């Protein structure tokens, strides 16, 4: 009984976030630090496909 | 070279104190997933072991 907040398609999340280097052979992680944000989320929108 | 077998029936190659260049191994191949466990993915190309 409570309709004012609405529900999405669907959950999502990442397992992976890397960076290639300039030899493009080598990957390397990233680690999200406390209340902060990956710079990988700004190649994948809010929703998941 | 060679058919590579099954998950099941994995080759094994050892190696105890010989030279390995991995800037030579890996250059014949295209890595698709590279994920590692409690050491870092340069780890392995730099440290002794
Ligand atoms: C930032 O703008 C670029 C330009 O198209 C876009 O590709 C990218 O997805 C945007 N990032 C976010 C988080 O909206």
């Amino acid at each position: 009984n409570l309709t004012t907040i609405t529900k999405p398609l669907k959950y999502s999340y990442i397992n992976k976030c890397s960076r290639l280097l300039s030899d493009d052979r080598t990957e390397v992680p990233q680690l999200v630090n406390a209340n902060q944000y990956s710079p990988c989320v700004s190649i994948v929108p809010s929703t998941v496909w | 070279s060679g058919t590579p077998p099954q998950v099941y029936n994995f080759k094994r190659l050892v190696f105890t104190n010989c030279n390995y260049n991995l800037t030579k191994l890996l250059s014949l191949f295209s890595v698709n997933d590279f994920t590692c466990s409690q050491i870092s993915p340069a780890a392995i190309a730099s440290n002794c072991y």
